């Protein structure tokens, strides 16, 4: 506990960092790709402790932000379609996704139209709802990285076993490791990666090793305590200077080199990897997880064929959320940040999602 | 977005856990081998892993 | 929420000098649902709120007036229960509820409680009197009421029940005053709506000064810490109904702190920071690890993150 | 000239108004329905001269604001469709309409996509363009009340005579008098109407008489000089007190009791009255002007059949432009006015259109 | 959004007008009877009416 | 347009006291397209702008330095022509263009002209010295340059050609100063970008005072009035390149006005209003008919309405 939050520990690390960064050749840009990490860095204001030549940028570490509008709109179309077919569907979605904006309106607006939209907290809450209403089809707009794809693929097993029938999900799950790669390949720069802790809990270090071996970028599977990130930033500064390219499981207390094999298998059971669309980022190959041809029954899209309007802009004019998800800029480098765009009245998803880099910068009033 | 909690009760794949004092239920479909002695990581009401004597 | 009523003084504690003292006059309504919550109820909430509204302006509670708007078909026991709390609380000050009024409306609403109060202050105090160098004190734990009520809504139960801090704190203020002199209490604000962060920002903004707060010195219950993280909201932005923020002359920072701690309602009181010349109008927070960031007041009522 | 702007005249009128309003029973709400009028009142700050019991509210006096998104989006669909058919169309539209927002983006965004969008100033500029490029089909997204429906229906005559072939227009013309009626019928209150000057130039007083006879509301066809409006406000205050219900052609210098019969006829030649949709206001019967079955050739919609997506919100969450067009509130009675919504970064059309009540309040910084 | 102007030249249905000093062309498809002596009301480059000795 | 360069003094007239005087140092770039316009060109614009930048800060033009960035393949006659204007204008002050530099870039850009200048002011002046009661004066017609250039773009031609007012006005300022004393000129601002409205708002905002302007007293050409209405833009928001706003002690309002009018560049000068204690930071305009409204600075470059 304490040792992982201790000011002594932190001030020793900060000092060590300061020293190393002193003999550093230029500017080191370490990157993390987990929302929780950004929150950790910003909440404890770690950036206000790092040397001028040591920078920490955010990546596409928000499952909600990168969820394509095309799918959100498509889910609303199914809602209206299903109704036009005497089928009043029960929609369950996370609190923030519930508010995500699209040119066609948000899920919250569909709620203000008579549709039954219920904010759940876990795939299970949805499961609880399904049995409590076997008359109506209950569907869960399911977004999320490896960390949330597991619970879902785990509840589908309890759906196959119980052979439950009114338990569907709109699969918009995403794969973290791939996005990190598409980024390196697309120009985003950084000398070290702070691998997302809990994403690594599921796919284990093994799941990351391939990026280091392929691009030579040192990694660190870090936890979430302030000292966890500070410890990880230290290692990366070193590996960079000494010339290494290896992964270090700082979060070993909660990570198995091979991750949880149970979840892995379970996921691989109901989902198959496919090319996916990342909002404001484009099409990333092998970064999506749609239900396998077999369990085509758990995918609400199987029952309803819909036509999503073409030419639906990803973000509103002015929103630089695309550059924020790529680690090409912080939310403070945005002309609308803190002005026209705030959690109350947001412009882009980066400010809506609970793990949005922008919502986190506003929320903790970055210095 | 997970916080650590001490498992105080187990009932098949439906363990119960305590977080600094909160009683909340937690599915165990990902960690079938959880004894009330174990401490787990809860993510949206689920167990993803068990801690270590770090 | 538009401030039309302002230009159409108004909407804040009013002072009326008379004799050698000042009459402090206030009023506040309550639409708290449910009428009942862990540690208190609308009735106590009504009296405590108004008494405190007068305490932070440096006025001694002289009298209360209560107007109740009751919706047709209200569990009578509920109403009796509420009235008991009001009389029970008012006596804790002490302060008499000299007058009242009651109305029955057909609309289904359970009940609304409008409370007014008058106080006498020989030495008025406002959230605009904070001076550079001054010490910032909070009389107790932060996040009690807010988290208490939210936890009741989300099923979250606690080992030992976590309850609201709803209660008048005139005794706490009086203590300090009688121990260091009114002249030495530069500013006060009750951290209710929007929490401590809002309260501090206000003092800072209305006194045109920067306020430095040390995260490590802010009193927070272990129950509140856990619950706050789970719901995804910081205990700094949740409501407090039995606490007072006090800006005191630096030379009396230690004297005041002890005075507060000598009382039951100020038992956990503590010194959380100081006023500075930099960052005027802002609140700067020094995190536990030595980091720094601003403590911004929430935009709207909080929801789990 | 001067006499129509003279401070002496104005101060005499203001005094006269002040006196009359003194013996007035309550609060008189005079309404105008022309953008130019709102600009006159706000530019010279007439409101800062009227008694507390005399109020002047704005009506749907903006042809651009009330233009349905459905049509704007539809026009963009034709642009893409036409292209998918080797037909690169030339789009001409007014400066403000060019920027009007829709969930599918504005005409300006279509310009940033390779499409040829040219900002014209009059239907003629479009005409000039047509002949200068008889290879490509030049279309004009044509909005406007009687005042602008005339030039258009006048150029179609020069199109029929010359038998021109590449001269098309997207007809979204509107009728003023009808909207005024739908308003009375729908709850909007006012004791007098300041009839739009130039709309009355075309349809003449005759075109308005029917509202007075049917609802007993006194009217005044006013000009646009500050004294014109002040003179009109005076008459209405009187007719109200004395109990009359008659129209007074204050703008007689530029208005014929029967208006211009040439334009009338000409319009009635190419257009036929039909039920139309008014953005943020709903469907007003007999308030639209689509080309008659005969000249179905001048309507770009004849050549291309398109499918506009359903469920396209009229305004973004928070925009009270609907209440502003109904005279149920001024732009200052809006939570976004001057904050999140400004000409630079607007939310609703009321702030985009050159004649938008909101753009006018911001522009002249109302007191 | 119209402003008043003095017609200084006429050429069939294509009159020319002056506004406080600006030379701008103006169609006459709505006012076929316009002599350079007349003053007109221009709306988007067109003539809608002619003034009076008011 | 982000003020990163500010926190990364900077970006405004700089004063450096030396001896008993102050050295005023400034610099400004020009990307005016086309390089040529009715009444002037980039060259005159460059020199006039910088000379004026020094005049409004109370410094006498001591010297100019010019750096030109020329794009490969620039009509040589154009460049010669521009250089003539610069030398021609600089002599009108008078002020020598003591140094220079030239660069040739392959990029097709015609030309950019960067000008720096130094001045000596024994009595510095800034847009933050306006005091309540003071008179507000504008040295000439408003809307000349802005409307001139816009009209050239929109084909709009005029009986007698309407041209820019681009020209240095040190002579105008010096006149006033030598007639009423520097101590009596409280504030100045050149109404260039954003026009007169922007200039006034700035003085008002940086001096924390309200400024009342009478629409009936603001000098505007008959050509500008007509053109402004047609393009749908008010002459208050368009650029001026040969005018100066001057806030003078009330007791010298009349003396100053005459001094300005005694010069060619201040021939149409006039008194347009006064500083007031109300509406601090705002500019209040009293319309011709006696009405009142604020004169807000445009958000972005104007377009026809
Ligand atoms: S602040 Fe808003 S607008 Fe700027 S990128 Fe972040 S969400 Fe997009
Ligand atoms: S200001 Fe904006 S947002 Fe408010 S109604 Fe007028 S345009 Fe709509």
């Amino acid at each position: 506990f304490e040792a992982y939050r201790s000011r002594e520990v932190a001030m020793k690390l900060v000092e060590k960092i300061r020293e190393e960064a002193k003999t550093l050749d230029g500017e080191i840009r370490i990157m993390h790709v987990c929302g929780t990490h950004e929150d950790t860095v910003t909440r404890h204001g770690i950036r206000s402790l790092l040397p001028e030549n040591v920078k920490v940028v955010s990546g596409p570490g928000c499952p909600v932000c990168i969820t394509p509008v095309e799918d959100i709109v498509a889910m609303q179309l199914i809602m209206r379609k299903a109704r036009e077919e005497g089928e009043e569907i029960i929609l369950t979605t996370f609190g923030d996704m519930y508010k995500i904006p699209t040119p066609m309106g948000s899920f919250a607006d569909l709620k203000s139209e008579g549709f039954d939209v219920r904010i759940v907290y876990g795939i299970f809450d949805t499961y609880r709802i399904a049995k409590e209403n076997p008359d109506k089809t209950v569907v869960h707009f399911s977004p999320g990285f490896e960390t949330t794809t597991a619970p879902a693929a785990g509840m589908l097993n309890v759906a196959a076993q119980e052979e439950l029938e009114n338990f569907k999900i709109y699969s918009v799950h995403r794969l973290t490791p791939p996005a990190v790669e598409v980024l390196l390949k697309q120009g985003t720069v950084f000398q070290g990666l702070i691998a997302p802790g809990h994403v690594s809990t599921i796919i284990g270090v093994k799941g990351w090793e391939y990026l280091t071996e392929k691009y030579g970028i040192p990694q660190v599977v870090a936890g979430f305590e302030p000292n966890d990130v500070l410890m990880a930033i230290l290692m990366l500064i070193r590996m960079y200077k000494e010339g290494e390219a290896r992964i270090i499981n700082e979060y070993e207390r909660a990570v198995k080199y091979e991750g949880n094999v149970v979840a892995q298998k379970m996921i691989d059971k109901f989902f198959e990897v496919v090319d996916a669309k990342w909002r404001a980022l484009g099409v990333f190959p092998k970064s999506g997880l749609e239900l396998r041809k077999e369990w085509k029954d758990f995918e609400i899209r199987s029952f309803y064929k819909v036509e999503v309007p073409k030419n639906l802009p990803d973000l509103e004019k002015g929103c630089r959320c695309g550059a924020v998800l790529r680690g090409l800029a912080l939310p403070t480098d945005c002309p609308l940040f803190g002005k026209t765009c705030t959690p109350r009245h947001p412009v882009g998803p980066c400010m809506v999602s609970y793990e949005g880099t922008c919502q986190i910068f506003y929320k903790y009033g970055v210095l | 977005l997970a916080v650590p909690g001490k498992v105080i009760e187990v009932n098949g794949p439906v363990a119960v856990v305590d977080f600094g004092g909160v009683k909340r239920e937690v599915r165990l479909d990902l960690m079938p081998d959880t004894k009330p002695g174990d401490w787990v990581i809860v993510h949206t009401g689920f167990a993803i892993e068990k801690l270590d004597e770090k | 929420l538009r401030d039309v009523i302002l230009k159409t003084a108004l909407d804040d504690g009013a002072t009326i000098p008379f004799g050698d003292k000042h009459i402090v006059f206030t009023i506040d309504g309550h639409t708290v649902k449910p009428l009942f919550f862990p540690g208190g109820d609308i009735g106590r909430l009504a009296v405590s709120g108004t008494v405190n509204d007068l305490a932070v302006m440096g006025a001694e509670p002289i009298a209360l007036a209560n107007s109740m708007i009751i919706g047709e078909g209200l569990d009578m026991e509920v109403l009796k229960r509420v009235l008991k709390s009001m009389d029970e609380t008012a006596r804790e000050v002490p302060v008499p509820i000299v007058t009242g009024d009651t109305k029955v409306v057909e609309d289904k609403i359970e009940m609304f409680v409008i409370t007014a109060g008058i106080g006498i202050a020989e030495h008025p105090v406002s959230d605009a009197g904070a001076k550079v160098g001054d010490a910032v004190l909070v009389s107790g734990t932060i996040g009690d009421h807010g988290i208490a009520l939210m936890s009741h809504r989300e099923g979250i139960a606690f080992e030992t029940e976590l309850k609201s801090d709803v209660a008048p704190i005139w005794d706490v203020v009086k203590a300090v005053a009688e121990t260091i002199g009114w002249e030495n209490i530069h500013a006060m604000k009750d951290p209710t709506r929007a929490g401590l962060s809002n309260a501090l920002n206000e003092i800072a903004r209305k006194s045109n000064v920067g306020i430095l707060v040390r995260e490590a010195d802010i009193p927070i219950r272990p129950e509140v810490r856990a619950a706050s993280e789970m719901l995804g909201i910081s205990p700094y932005d949740v409501a407090n109904e039995g606490k007072v923020v006090m800006v005191v002359a630096r030379e009396y920072a230690e004297e005041a702190l002890e005075a507060m701690r000598k009382t039951e309602k100020g038992r956990n009181a503590a010194i959380i920071g100081e006023v500075i010349a930099d960052y005027r109008g802002k609140v700067l927070l020094e995190t536990g690890i030595g980091g720094k960031r601003f403590m911004e007041p929430p935009e709207g009522d909080p929801v789990p993150r």
